[PDB]
């Protein structure tokens, strides 16, 4: 049910979230170990990812938070990047796309810095980088990360190193 | 798949050493996430 929609580079939609791609690179405490070594991205391309059956799914998990939360869904723009991206954009995230290491237990995590979901598109910890090169910090491969709609609801906050 | 906490829809991780680093989130159910931007890029090689 996934189809695909390329969006024109002079579309102020293109513009708006290559702008929160770049803008988000941060500098990593690895050295760049994880995710390589780099200040800035070369965007390829930018797709809208289109799936009414997951789409309502979406909405329909909102509303039910949105009315457990005084209205509000506390609706954030986040990105992930992961090895499942494929899966993803085609069947919906589900517990098959959780961390199950990850610092707060076994669930689906996304990153306000681009570059942090950048760290886990060849897997935790970088894996052991492309499929081609084997290179965590590959300037050649293309790599593709979901700048994607969450609900957070009621979010417990931790304090955390 | 964990829970979130009890009276809660998910987890914000907050940076508390790296000052320039932003928040993290978790959540526990698929359906609370929709990747709206597949996104293709090449990390660039600092000159
Ligand atoms: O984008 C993320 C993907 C993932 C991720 C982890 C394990 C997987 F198997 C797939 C994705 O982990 C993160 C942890 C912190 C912040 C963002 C991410
Ligand atoms: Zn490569």
């Amino acid at each position: 049910g996934t189809i695909l929609i390329d969006l024109s580079p002079d579309d102020k939609e293109f513009q708006s979230v290559e702008e929160e791609m770049q803008s988000t690179v941060r500098e990593h405490r690895d050295g760049g170990h994880a995710g390589g070594i780099f200040n800035r991205y070369n965007i390829l391309k930018i797709q809208k990812v289109c799936n009414k059956k997951l789409w309502e799914r979406y909405t329909h998990r909102r509303k039910e938070v949105s009315e457990e939360n005084h209205n509000h869904a506390n609706e954030r723009m986040l990105f992930h990047g992961s090895p499942f991206v494929n899966a993803i954009i085609h069947k919906g995230f589900d517990e098959r796309h959780a961390y199950i290491g990850g610092m707060f237990g076994a669930g689906i995590y996304f990153a306000e810095n681009s570059s942090k979901s950048n760290q886990y598109v060849y897997g935790i910890g970088g894996g052991t980088g492309c499929p081609v090169h084997k290179d965590r910090s590959c300037y050649i491969c293309h790599r593709q990360l979901l700048f994607c709609r969450v609900t957070l609801g009621k979010s417990f906050l931790q304090f955390s190193a | 798949m964990a829970h979130s906490p009890p009276g809660h829809h998910s987890v914000t991780g907050r940076p508390s050493v790296n000052g320039l680093a932003l928040a993290e989130y978790v959540i526990y159910r698929g359906e609370q996430a929709y990747p709206e931007y597949l996104i293709t890029y090449q990390i660039m090689r600092p000159e």
